[PDB]
């Protein structure tokens, strides 16, 4: 972005221009997201029909 | 005076001996047909028959 200056004749020269100024905005990874479950091997031969669903 | 020890090697054969087994007569004698697959994945703990009226 740019400011002016506003002057009767217009000579700047007792004055400051505009200086070139660079920003940035940045993008980071976040947390994982995870859901995790465990069960016994016994469970799955007698409990776990359908697990699928 | 011949010296021939180091002309041969010591061989282990590949093959084993009998072992002790426990004969297994509870296990061939009792009935086996009956609960056969009859616990599964849909079943759970355990399972029941019908007793005779």
């Amino acid at each position: 972005q740019f400011s002016s200056l506003r002057t009767p004749t217009g000579d700047i020269s007792g004055q400051n221009k505009n200086n070139l100024i660079s920003g940035k905005a940045t993008g980071r990874v976040g947390n994982y997201i995870t859901v995790a479950v465990e069960y016994q091997q016994l469970e799955e031969a007698i409990k776990l029909n359908q697990l699928e669903e | 005076p011949n010296n021939l020890d180091s002309n041969v090697s010591q061989i282990v054969l590949k093959k084993f001996l009998p072992g002790f087994m426990s004969d297994l007569v509870l296990a061939k004698t009792v009935d086996r047909q009956l609960l056969a697959g009859e616990i599964n994945s849909s079943t759970g703990d355990s399972v029941s028959f019908k007793r005779p009226h």
